[PDB]
Parts: C-alpha cells; sequence; structure tokens
RNA sequence: GCGAGAGACCGAUAGCGAACAAGUACAGUGAUGGAAAGAUGAAAAGAACUUUGAAAAGAGAGUGAAAAAGUACGUGAAAUUGUUGAAAGGGAAGGGCUUGAGAUCAGACUUGGUAUUUUGCAUGCGGUUUACCGGGCCAG
RNA sequence: GCCUAGACCGAGGACUGCGGUUUUUACCUAGGAUGUUGGCAUAAUGAUCUUAAGUCGCCCGUCUUGAAACACGGACCAAGGAGUCUAACGUCUAUGCGAGUGUUUGGGUGUAAAACCCGUACGCGUAAUGAAAGUGAACGAAGGUGGGGGCCCAUUAGGGUGCA
RNA sequence: UUGCUUAAUUGAACGUGGACAAUUGAAUGAAGAGCUUUUAGUGGGCCAUUUUUGGUAAGCAGAACUGGCGAUGCGGGAUGA
RNA sequence: AGCGUGCUACUUAUACUUCACCGUGAUUGCUGUUUUGACGCUUUCACGAGUAGGCAGGCGUGGAGGUCAGUGACGAAGCCUU
C-alpha cells in the first residue's frame, strides 16, 4: 500500500487536441505538432497549445485591437497572428498597410486589410515566411467581455449582474437593493 | 534492390558508429582515471579517519583520559509501519521524508530541524547509524534515481554524472563518499536518490515491533544495529 | 468472430533474433566422477546395475561399461545426473578409450562387428584388472538395491 | 531492460567502479596494519575493573 | 438523441442516481417560487436581491411606442453615409458642401457623443442631441440640424 | 359526419375496449360496468379402405413437398411432466479454487523444401511411400 | 576473498550503449536463453462439462449506525413494466455568419408536407442610469504602477515591446 | 510630487536616480503552482484511544482532538461493522 | 499443552522485494525514411479499494438515410444442444 501525497490517476486537465472535428483544423494541428516538437522555439509551442482552444478561450479580435498593437514602438512591420475570427470595426478612423495571419476573415475585415495595402493570409501561409514565428506578434481578444462572465461570482456586494430575464423597475430593484426597503448588498 | 540499399546504410552507419565509439572510449578512459582515482583517494581517507579515530582512542587510554567520539551526523531511516490509522501530523512527516510505504528508506543528515523531524516520525520508523559497506550494498542493489520524475535504475555512471555533474559527483562512488561523509551536497544527493524500497527481513523482526529498540521492539534508534537490520532487509 | 478486417500496417515479416551472448562453456563433473570409478545407475533399463566408467564424451555424457560379460551391460553412455559414483575405482589405465566418443553412438534388433570386437577388448582388460580385486567382479554382477531403513542422506558410497 | 547487480556482476561492478580492480589487485579487503605489541590501559582505566 | 442521455447509463444501479436515502419525490420544498420568504429566503437573497417589494409610481397604459428613441454614437455616425462616396465626402467636405447625415431615417432618435469624429464637415439631422455631442460635431465644423 | 391521400407510429398482453357473429358474451334492480378471442395447407387433397374396440379411439393404410402441418392445426421457449440413459446422495441442496476420474473438444510433420519410388488424369498437374535437410509439442 | 546445494523465471527480438579480457576492430559472463539429446504427432500436452475429494462459502433486494436475521417483498416461469415529451431557461462544447445575426409568419418555386429561392418588419445585440421629469460615456497615444506568454535587440546576465 | 501635516525647508505616502549578484540571506518535501465555471449525492450517523459532562450505572445520554466503520474486501482476535 | 521470564528455529495476508501480463496517468522520440494508419507508432516511469454519486469508453434492442451490385426456399429468422 501506498501513503498518496497526491491524486492518482489525474488527467492534465489541458487540452491535447481540438474537440472540433473540422479536417482542416486538424492539418493545421498536424503542421504546429510538428514545429513545436522540433523547433525549440516558443512561438510553435504556444501556437499549436492555441489551435485546442474553444471558442470562448479565442476571442474575436477585432480589426482596432491590430491597429493598436502595430503602434506599439518598433511593431510597425510586424506579423500580426490570430488564432481565431478577426472582425470589422465601423468605428475605426483609418487603417494601416499591414500583414495579417488568422483562421478566418469576416467579409469588412478582408476588405479592410486588403483596401488598405496590406495582406490577409492563413496560419499555414504563416509557417513559410515565419516557421520559427520571426517578428511576429500574437493577438488575443478579451475574455472578460463576454456577456456569460456578467454573471460570474454573483452575490451580496458583489457587483455582478444577476441572471434575469427582465429588466425594469419591478424587476429585482425593491428588498435587498435598497435601504428604504430593508438592506442593501 | 532494397537489400543492398538497406545493407549498405547498415554498415555505413556502422562505421561512423564505431568511429565515434574509438573517440568516445577514447576521451571517456581519461575521466575512468579520474573516478578510479577518485575512489582510492576515498578509501585512503576512510582508512586514514578510522586509524586517526583508533589512534586517538588508544592516546587518550594511555594519557589517563576519554576519547569522546564525534556525534554522528548521518541516519538511515527506515518506515516498517502500514500506510493505515497514522495522524494528521505523523503522516505529513513521513510525507515530508518520502516515506510513504513499508519497508522504505531514506538518507538524513542529523541537524535539529530534521532531527525534531524524525522524532515526530519515531513510533513508525527504525532507524540507525549506517556503515559504509552498507550504504555501498544499498546504493549498488537498490539505488534508483529521480529524473524526470521517474525512478531510473542506477546503472551506468553517465546517468549519475548527466543528473550531478554541477555538484561534483561523477561516479556511484563519488555518490557513496558524498553521503557516507556528509557533504556539502547531501541534499541534492540524497533528492536525487530515489526511497529505496527494500524488503522484508530475511529471519523476521523482533517478536513485537511497534514498541522502542529499547523496550524489545522496532522502532527507534538501534544506531549500529542498523546495519544487521539492513542487512536482513535488503 | 467479427468483421474486422485486416489493415495495411499488419506486416507478415517475421523480424530475426537478436544477437544471443549465451556462449557456451564446458561442463563441470563432479569430483568423485573419475575414469574408473564404479557407478550406480539410477533409471533406465539398466537401472541397479553396478557398471565401471571409461571415459568423459564430449556430450556430456559417461562412456560406461558393465563388462558385458560380467553384468549385461553393453558399452553406452549415461548422464552424469542419474548415477551414483562410489567409492570403489578400477585402474583404467590399461584400457585403450581412444576411438570411442559421440560419433561411435551414432544412431543408424542387431549389433555392428565392430562394437562387438570393442566389447571384447575393453572386457578383457577390465577383466584383468578386476579379478586383481577379491569379490569385485561378484560385486559388479550384482544389482543394487535400497533395503529397509537405508537412509542415503547418511550412507557412505 | 534488466537492471543486474553489481555485487553479483563483476563486469557491472567494475563498468561502474574501475577501483575494484585495485581492490582486487591490491588485497585490499584483507590489508595488514604494521603497530607494535603494547597496552595502555595497565593504568588509571584499571578504574573499569573496581570502585 | 435519447441514446446519449444519462438515464441509459444508470439503467442496472438501483437508485438511477438519485440517491438511496433522499430518493426522489413529488415536490420537497414545495412547487414554483414557494418559500421565498421562510426556507427560499436564502436563495432569493443572496442570487436575486431586491425581489420582493414595490419600487416606484405605476404607469396605467403604457405605451412603449411613446418612448421610442433608438441611439447612435459619434464613431458610429460616419456609417450612416454612403458607402459608395464615404472616402469622397472624407476628403472634399468644406463648410461650403458638407454631407448630410439624415439620422431620423436610419432610424434613430438622438444622438450621442462617444468616440472621435473624422475632422471633416458634416450636417446632422437629429431629433434630439446631448450637449457634449453637439459640441464634438461643431468642432470638426459640422452643424446640427434639429428635425421632427 | 362524408370523401380521400399519407406516416423514421404499434404489430394480437402492442395498436382504439373491439384486426374475429365488439360495445359482443357476461354481471348488476338500476345508473352503469364490460372481456377473452388472429395464423393447417398452394390446394381439404379434412385421412377412402382393412382391422381391434361398446364407443372415443388405436394399428395398418391413404393425401400431401412435409402429418417433425390432422381444424387439440405455422414455428412450438420456459415453468411443469412421463420415459430412457448417466451420475450422485449418513439431519437440505446449490458455489468458488485446485486436482483426480469419465466424456467431449483442440492441435503442425506446416501450402514444409530436395529427388526417388509409384499411380489417376490435361510435355504437365494431385496423391502416395522411401531417403536427407529442417520444423511443431512435452521433457532430460 | 574462496568453494559448494536447491527453487522460480527467460520479458525482449538485425545493429546502435557502458564496460572488461585484449593474444586482435579479436573475444566476453558486458542494453532480458541458448545449446544439445530423447520421446510424441491414432498421440505425451491443454481446455471445458459432470462428478469425487480438500478447503473456504448464511438469501437476495431494501430502508438502516447496524441484516443471514426472530425486519419487509419474493412458490415457479414467460411476456409487459418505470427520469419521458414539451414551453421557457443556466453552464459547457461544436458550427455558420459577425456589429450584426435569425430564409420557413408570409411570398416565390417545386419532381409537392421535402429541397431550392425572396424580403419588409420584428426579436435579440449594438448604452447606460434614475421612482420619475430626464440626462447620457476620450485630460492623456482610450490613462498610470508591479507582474505577464510571445515577439525584437543582445552577449551569462541585460535592455526594448509587452496581447489575454 | 501634494490641495495632507509641521513653527519649519518638519513629516506622511507614492516616486526619479545610485549601491549591494547567485550562500539573494534556515531545514525538508513538492506527479508543479495558480485560476474559473458548473453540477450530483448528503444534510438520521455510529465506534476505538485519550480529554470530558449528567447519571448509581448502562451495549445510557452529551461534548473535544485524531483515527476508523459507515462505504471495506484480505491475515489474526474461534465466532463479531 | 498452566503462570512469569529468556533463547534458538520454524508457520503464513490480496502487505513488502524482483519478475510477467492488464488497465490508467504521465513521459522519450517519430515527415528530405511519411512509409497507403500522426484520432497513429514508439521509449520510460509511477499508480490500481469503494456505497450514494459524477464522468468516460464500450455491449445489446425497435425503426430510418446511406453502403455491402451482402446472406437466403440448393433453406432467412426463430428455437434446442459438454
Ligand atoms: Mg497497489
Ligand atoms: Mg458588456
Ligand atoms: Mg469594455
Ligand atoms: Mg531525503
Ligand atoms: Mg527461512
Ligand atoms: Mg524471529
Ligand atoms: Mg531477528
Ligand atoms: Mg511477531
Ligand atoms: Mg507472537
Ligand atoms: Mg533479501
Ligand atoms: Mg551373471
Ligand atoms: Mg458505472
Ligand atoms: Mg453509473
Ligand atoms: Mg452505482
Ligand atoms: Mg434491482
Ligand atoms: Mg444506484
Ligand atoms: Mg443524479
Ligand atoms: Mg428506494
Ligand atoms: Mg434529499
Ligand atoms: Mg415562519
Ligand atoms: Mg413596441
Ligand atoms: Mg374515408
Ligand atoms: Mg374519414
Ligand atoms: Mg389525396
Ligand atoms: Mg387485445
Ligand atoms: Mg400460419
Ligand atoms: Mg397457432
Ligand atoms: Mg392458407
Ligand atoms: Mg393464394
Ligand atoms: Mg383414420
Ligand atoms: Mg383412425
Ligand atoms: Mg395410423
Ligand atoms: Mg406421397
Ligand atoms: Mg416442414
Ligand atoms: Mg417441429
Ligand atoms: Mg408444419
Ligand atoms: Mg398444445
Ligand atoms: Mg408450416
Ligand atoms: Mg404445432
Ligand atoms: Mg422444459
Ligand atoms: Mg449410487
Ligand atoms: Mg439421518
Ligand atoms: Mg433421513
Ligand atoms: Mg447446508
Ligand atoms: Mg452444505
Ligand atoms: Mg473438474
Ligand atoms: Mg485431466
Ligand atoms: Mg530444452
Ligand atoms: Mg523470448
Ligand atoms: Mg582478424
Ligand atoms: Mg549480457
Ligand atoms: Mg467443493
Ligand atoms: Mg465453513
Ligand atoms: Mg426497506
Ligand atoms: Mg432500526
Ligand atoms: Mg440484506
Ligand atoms: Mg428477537
Ligand atoms: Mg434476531
Ligand atoms: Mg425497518
Ligand atoms: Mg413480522
Ligand atoms: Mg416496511
Ligand atoms: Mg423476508
Ligand atoms: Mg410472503
Ligand atoms: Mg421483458
Ligand atoms: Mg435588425
Ligand atoms: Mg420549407
Ligand atoms: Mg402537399
Ligand atoms: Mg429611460
Ligand atoms: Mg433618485
Ligand atoms: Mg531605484
Ligand atoms: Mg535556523
Ligand atoms: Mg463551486
Ligand atoms: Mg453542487
Ligand atoms: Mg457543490
Ligand atoms: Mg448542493
Ligand atoms: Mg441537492
Ligand atoms: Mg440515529
Ligand atoms: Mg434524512
Ligand atoms: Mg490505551
Ligand atoms: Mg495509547
Ligand atoms: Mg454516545
Ligand atoms: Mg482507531
Ligand atoms: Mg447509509
Ligand atoms: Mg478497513
Ligand atoms: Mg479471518
Ligand atoms: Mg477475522
Ligand atoms: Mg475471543
Ligand atoms: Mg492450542
Ligand atoms: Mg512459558
Ligand atoms: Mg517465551
Ligand atoms: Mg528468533
Ligand atoms: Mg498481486
Ligand atoms: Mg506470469
Ligand atoms: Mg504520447
Ligand atoms: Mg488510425
Ligand atoms: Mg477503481
Ligand atoms: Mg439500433
Ligand atoms: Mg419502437
Ligand atoms: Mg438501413
Ligand atoms: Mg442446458
Amino acid at each position: 500500500g501506498r501513503d498518496h501525497t497526491s491524486k492518482q490517476h489525474v488527467r492534465s486537465g489541458h487540452r491535447t487536441a481540438p474537440k472540433s472535428d473540422n479536417v482542416y483544423l486538424q492539418l493545421l494541428v498536424k503542421l504546429y505538432s510538428f514545429l513545436a516538437r522540433r523547433t525549440d522555439a516558443p512561438f510553435n509551442k504556444v501556437i499549436l497549445k492555441s489551435l485546442f482552444l474553444s471558442k470562448i478561450n479565442r476571442p474575436p479580435v477585432s480589426v482596432s485591437r491590430i491597429s493598436r498593437a502595430l503602434k506599439q514602438k518598433g511593431a510597425a512591420e510586424k506579423t500580426i497572428v490570430v488564432v481565431g475570427t478577426v472582425t470589422d470595426d465601423n468605428r475605426l478612423l483609418e487603417f494601416p498597410k499591414a500583414t495579417i495571419a488568422a483562421l478566418r476573415f469576416t467579409a469588412g475585415a478582408k476588405d479592410r486589410i486588403l483596401k488598405n495595402g496590406g495582406e490577409a493570409i492563413t496560419l499555414d501561409q504563416l509557417a513559410l515566411r515565419a516557421p520559427k514565428g520571426q517578428n511576429t506578434l500574437i493577438v488575443r481578444g478579451p475574455r472578460n467581455s463576454r456577456e456569460a462572465v456578467r454573471h460570474f461570482g454573483f452575490g451580496p456586494h458583489k457587483g455582478k449582474a444577476p441572471r434575469i430575464l427582465s429588466k425594469g423597475r419591478k424587476f429585482e430593484r425593491a428588498r435587498g437593493r435598497r435601504r428604504s426597503r430593508g438592506f442593501k448588498v | 534492390e532494397t537489400l543492398q540499399k538497406k545493407e549498405k546504410a547498415q554498415q555505413k552507419t556502422a562505421e561512423e558508429r564505431a568511429a565515434a565509439k574509438k573517440v568516445r572510449k577514447a576521451a571517456n578512459k581519461e575521466k575512468r582515471k579520474v573516478i578510479f582515482d577518485r575512489a582510492a583517494a576515498y578509501q585512503k581517507e576512510y582508512t586514514e579517519a578510522e586509524r586517526s579515530v583508533i589512534k586517538a582512542k588508544r592516546d587518550a587510554k594511555a594519557s589517563n583520559s576519554y576519547y569522546v567520539d564525534a556525534q554522528p551526523k548521518l541516519v538511515f531511516v527506515v518506515r516498517i509501519k502500514g500506510i493505515n490509522k497514522i495522524p494528521p501530523k505523523p503522516r505529513k512527516v513521513l510525507q515530508l521524508l518520502r516515506l510513504t510505504q513499508i519497508n522504505a528508506g531514506v538518507f538524513v543528515r542529523l541537524t535539529k530541524a530534521t532531527s525534531e523531524l524524525i522524532k515526530l516520525a519515531e513510533p513508525y520508523v527504525a532507524y540507525g547509524y549506517p556503515s559504509l559497506s552498507t550504504i555501498r550494498q544499498l546504493v549498488y542493489k537498490r539505488g534508483f534515481g529521480k529524473v524526470n520524475k521517474q525512478r531510473i535504475a542506477l546503472s551506468d555512471n553517465a546517468i549519475i554524472e548527466a543528473n550531478l555533474g554541477k555538484f561534483n559527483i561523477l561516479s556511484i562512488e563519488d555518490l557513496i563518499h558524498e553521503i557516507y561523509t556528509v557533504g556539502p551536497n547531501f541534499k541534492q544527493v540524497s533528492n536525487f536518490l530515489w526511497p529505496f524500497k527494500l524488503s522484508n527481513p530475511n529471519g523476521g523482526f523482533r517478536a513485537r515491533k511497534f514498541q522502542h529498540f529499547i523496550q524489545g521492539g522496532d522502532t527507534g534508534n538501534r544506531e549500529q544495529f542498523i546495519n544487521a537490520l539492513v542487512k536482513q532487509m535488503n | 468472430m467479427s468483421q474486422v478486417a485486416p489493415k495495411w500496417y499488419q506486416s507478415e515479416d517475421v523480424p530475426a533474433p537478436k544477437q544471443t551472448r549465451k556462449t557456451a562453456r564446458p561442463q563441470k563433473l563432479r569430483a568423485s566422477l573419475v575414469p574408473g570409478t564404479v557407478l550406480i545407475l539410477l533409471a533406465g533399463r539398466f537401472r541397479g546395475k553396478r557398471v565401471v566408467y571409461l571415459k568423459n564424451l564430449e556430450d556430456n555424457t559417461l562412456l560406461v561399461s558393465g563388462p558385458f560379460k560380467v553384468n549385461g551391460v553393453p558399452l553406452r553412455r549415461v548422464n552424469a545426473r542419474y548415477v551414483i559414483a562410489t567409492s570403489t575405482k578400477v585402474n583404467v589405465s590399461g584400457v585403450d578409450v581412444s576411438k570411442f566418443n559421440v560419433e561411435y553412438f551414432a544412431r543408424e534388433k542387431e549389433i555392428k562387428a565392430e562394437r562387438v570386437a570393442d566389447q571384447k577388448s575393453v572386457d578383457a582388460a577390465l577383466l584383468s584388472e578386476i579379478k586383481k580385486t577379491p569379490l569385485l567382479k561378484q560385486y559388479l554382477a550384482a544389482s543394487f538395491s535400497l533395503k529397509n531403513g537405508d537412509r542415503p542422506h547418511l550412507l557412505k558410497f | 531492460v534488466l537492471k543486474k547487480n553489481p555485487l553479483k556482476n563483476k563486469q557491472v561492478l567494475l563498468r561502474l567502479n574501475p577501483y575494484a580492480k585495485a581492490y582486487a589487485a591490491e588485497k585490499v579487503g584483507s590489508a595488514k596494519v604494521e603497530q607494535a605489541k603494547v597496552k595502555p590501559s595497565k593504568g588509571q582505566f584499571a578504574e573499569v575493573l573496581k570502585n | 438523441p435519447t441514446r446519449l442521455t444519462k438515464t441509459r447509463k444508470h439503467r442496472g444501479n438501483v437508485s438511477a442516481g438519485k440517491g438511496r436515502i433522499g430518493k426522489h419525490r413529488k415536490h420537497p420544498g414545495g412547487r414554483g417560487k414557494a418559500g421565498g420568504q421562510h426556507h427560499h429566503r436564502t436563495n432569493l437573497d443572496k442570487y436575486h436581491p431586491g425581489y420582493f417589494g414595490k419600487v416606484g409610481m405605476r404607469y396605467f397604459h403604457k405605451q412603449q411606442n411613446h418612448f421610442w428613441r433608438p441611439e447612435i454614437n459619434l464613431d458610429k455616425l460616419w456609417t450612416l453615409v454612403d458607402s459608395e462616396k464615404k472616402d469622397e465626402y472624407l476628403s472634399k467636405s468644406s463648410a461650403s458642401a458638407a454631407p448630410v447625415i439624415d439620422t431620423l431615417a436610419h432610424g434613430y432618435g438622438k444622438v450621442l457623443g462617444k468616440g472621435r469624429l473624422p475632422e471633416v464637415p458634416v450636417i446632422v439631422k437629429a431629433r434630439f442631441v446631448s450637449k457634449l455631442a453637439e459640441e464634438k460635431i461643431r468642432a470638426v465644423g459640422g452643424v446640427v440640424e434639429l428635425v421632427a
């Protein structure tokens, strides 16, 4: 017998493959499973893990997020890498010339990148002009902006969003939300 | 014609392997001379220390004095109690000693912190002061290293060098010397060593184990009789 | 069983064995097994017969003769583990055993004329040396058996 | 694939410890100690016999 | 599909995953929103504060059409300009000739002032504007024209 | 209600209560309650005749592709039962593990290689037995 | 240091490693059993069934702190027999599109309850807050500080840039 | 640096710049640390050592810490949570 | 063959040591030899009790789309059987 100091037969708790059965995402995993196993480049190991992520773990990257990252000092000609969908932003006043590699482009995003003199390439095209991800810059979308996160960790004096179907003066505003109605939490 | 292709590849890679092994053996000959010299020096200093202690005892006897031995700096602790019904504090102490099964053995450098640790685990372990031959036999027969959190047999000095060369341990005898005369890198060498998984004694225990060695049991400090106990169990 | 088809990656080639390092070393015989020693056969057709040991063949077997006239045990091979080596000894320095080997006893009822001639030639010298010790021919012609109260762990042979 | 005891397999013993050869060659396991026949307890250490 | 449900995996186990002591009963705790002030207060107070009580004044016969006023901010205001002519307007706009943006005809009641405008004159027709929204429009050389 | 076309539905304890002389037989004073119950065979060709028996029936026989389909009707499970055979059995029986005994089953002389003997066939094919090479299994 | 008796095991399957003996790029006991002999192939060998013998073995299911219970149901067998569907929802995941999204109410069409096509509205989202009248989101590179994967310059170290 | 504080050029807090380099400041261990969402069953307990209350006591009733049974087979205590 | 005590040997758990095999978790490496399986192959190490309960991977049934140009009156399905 053994006095176990840790739980036995515990899975790692990380995705080792996409949950998706899309064969074309699998081909991308095929390529970066080989790259992460053989280049010693930390970029390729990050990309392989990011290809496994679920939809909420790869939030969309607006074309505005890429613009601010390209506005970093000495990052104007870097290659923007988005493991996910790049969406359009009709609130932008202008977009630069840039090379962006993404899983997917929206119609507005593809139009805008090419309209301003840039390139919209896929992640396999990235692996030939940058097999070690040289002079790249990975952009991730906001994770805590999701609507479901509004209600996470709800409680007294927690300031989170109640799980409610209707909004108005008659819906969860009287007792427990007001000192004139007892207490406020 | 793949027969001749694979035969050519095998003979070419065999020739390259032969040349590389020639060079490797020539380079390793010097390393083996180094470890030979180290082992001879260790034997010489063991003998010198023994004879020095013997001479000091004889001189103190002659000069109307009493030679008081240096207190032991090393102890070997064997968990002889099963894994059921252990209070949380001695359980944590046994876990921190890497004694998580019966008949598991570990090397401990005697100070105050570790002494109070072993005192907490005392009702569940048998420990004592190991001799050089006991350490050698333990490391030779049941010596394993922790390599990438795996228990690997110590079957070649390259494993020891690859894991303890930054601590100046290049051989199994370097490791044994570092353990016996408690050295500056005792911590790293003993933690690299997987806990020894001993058998039960050939000849049995005493009639009742779970009482102190002083009271006719098996737990506590038996000192030089740890060698007999290890002889029974290894 | 089921309907599971073999796959293309299910090869049928038989791998060669690894290079074995079981280089044979010569047999060690017991110190009591010295040519000329009287042996007791424990198994086989001639179990219980007292016989003369002549030569150590390269097959790890022992060359043995009755002699055939005294015993009915011809020239043949026995295994050393089916033999009791007694302490009685016969001088076989005058017995020519050069021509005897494993190939002599090769498997090809009847019996070869060569074998009969060799039997007589060996048995002549064997009998000549046996006659010197009184009752040795009678001892060899008598079978061995365990009597009531015989403890082989206490008897000396 | 199979752990061999250096205390049983002499080849593995020489592989791990080359000085074992010298230990065997020099008879280090039965080395004599040179000293005089003395007895330094004739005096006050006889306090052990009685008090 | 029913073949994927855990009812199929509980077959052969006595209690069907419901427990042997607690068991599955008709309605322990009551039906619906029962006991919200007595034994379900700990749930409603923690997760739905404000549930019990009245707040504010009633409004008999409230017609939501009266309060229809969709909002558009300033950073989205130029999206109401024709897509095929946006770049021309961004270039040739001046005080003498600036694009007209009819916000009501696009479905908006009030112009709010989040974000930044191109430094380009525009004519914005709105039912309502905020104080800061109109200040930002005039700074780029534009004007707000009230409509109904 | 009338007239139609359909179904990832049920398949005679299901599907309407009812696939049938089903709101039938039957109960209750009455209001009401309310079943069970489909299948020989392509075709009755539904077994003439003889014989024993008081008869039902049986035995021959006949029809039939089948009577291992006879309206006790296709197929014909289990509980339960007869006979035959086998075994076991001192106040239950039954079970696991292990081996014995009996019965049953399995497997390399392989698609074995080399020529011979020797024979059926379309110079050649398969078989067979004798030689040698070697192989399988159990052991020393 | 030396000699000696027995038991169990033989995983792996061309080579690759570390050593030893080196008479030699020779051999070895050194990264896991080979060699040889006999017998058997109408069979030695193995399995199951039945049964005997040895040893152990209380009736399941249930509620229960506790069941073999002197607690309850169960004589036997067959067939049937119990977490479903729906309205509205939470988490997570996959997919399509994306500041939009949703063809199916309806219209067109059809080989006719399918498939295919169409669009206005509308729902949700794109703004919140206040009981309400109402008001309504850039000081700054859409902020500062300490971390932060990855990326850039380096040259242990160090510096720059630093998404989530 | 401040709108705070001091009689103040005093302090308070947050800072710019500089010095102290792997014995960077005890031991031992570490199948690594940290984080999030969501949901089942449960909410009758009991026992052993030790501490302990009521009671004459109880196979009684009630607490403290730990370990167990419950939920657990295996060897021993013949038998037995 | 009782009681107190000492000694020598001996007995045997699903426990401990070594080994075989199963599974789980991790791990070494695997595309100019990746080679018709990379959801794949391979090296190594550790671990394995379980009611209520969760999850995973599978076995079986009625019916449906597709496929096997599948079986079948020269015998389907069903039923009995060391
Ligand atoms: Mg275990
Ligand atoms: Mg939000
Ligand atoms: Mg935000
Ligand atoms: Mg330690
Ligand atoms: Mg013994
Ligand atoms: Mg003993
Ligand atoms: Mg002892
Ligand atoms: Mg004992
Ligand atoms: Mg005892
Ligand atoms: Mg031992
Ligand atoms: Mg005679
Ligand atoms: Mg289960
Ligand atoms: Mg389950
Ligand atoms: Mg269960
Ligand atoms: Mg049941
Ligand atoms: Mg259950
Ligand atoms: Mg449940
Ligand atoms: Mg129940
Ligand atoms: Mg309950
Ligand atoms: Mg009340
Ligand atoms: Mg409305
Ligand atoms: Mg009709
Ligand atoms: Mg009709
Ligand atoms: Mg019709
Ligand atoms: Mg019916
Ligand atoms: Mg029919
Ligand atoms: Mg019928
Ligand atoms: Mg018919
Ligand atoms: Mg017809
Ligand atoms: Mg008739
Ligand atoms: Mg008749
Ligand atoms: Mg008849
Ligand atoms: Mg006929
Ligand atoms: Mg028939
Ligand atoms: Mg029949
Ligand atoms: Mg029929
Ligand atoms: Mg009948
Ligand atoms: Mg029929
Ligand atoms: Mg019938
Ligand atoms: Mg029957
Ligand atoms: Mg009988
Ligand atoms: Mg009786
Ligand atoms: Mg009787
Ligand atoms: Mg009984
Ligand atoms: Mg019985
Ligand atoms: Mg049997
Ligand atoms: Mg048998
Ligand atoms: Mg053999
Ligand atoms: Mg093998
Ligand atoms: Mg040569
Ligand atoms: Mg070897
Ligand atoms: Mg029995
Ligand atoms: Mg019994
Ligand atoms: Mg019950
Ligand atoms: Mg009760
Ligand atoms: Mg029960
Ligand atoms: Mg009673
Ligand atoms: Mg009772
Ligand atoms: Mg009860
Ligand atoms: Mg009763
Ligand atoms: Mg009851
Ligand atoms: Mg009962
Ligand atoms: Mg009853
Ligand atoms: Mg059924
Ligand atoms: Mg809309
Ligand atoms: Mg339609
Ligand atoms: Mg129609
Ligand atoms: Mg409002
Ligand atoms: Mg107010
Ligand atoms: Mg500083
Ligand atoms: Mg200290
Ligand atoms: Mg939680
Ligand atoms: Mg929960
Ligand atoms: Mg919970
Ligand atoms: Mg809960
Ligand atoms: Mg609950
Ligand atoms: Mg109770
Ligand atoms: Mg309860
Ligand atoms: Mg006590
Ligand atoms: Mg105590
Ligand atoms: Mg109590
Ligand atoms: Mg206890
Ligand atoms: Mg319970
Ligand atoms: Mg237990
Ligand atoms: Mg027991
Ligand atoms: Mg017991
Ligand atoms: Mg007792
Ligand atoms: Mg007794
Ligand atoms: Mg006594
Ligand atoms: Mg005694
Ligand atoms: Mg003893
Ligand atoms: Mg086992
Ligand atoms: Mg085995
Ligand atoms: Mg792997
Ligand atoms: Mg595959
Ligand atoms: Mg388990
Ligand atoms: Mg199915
Ligand atoms: Mg159905
Ligand atoms: Mg089908
Ligand atoms: Mg049967």
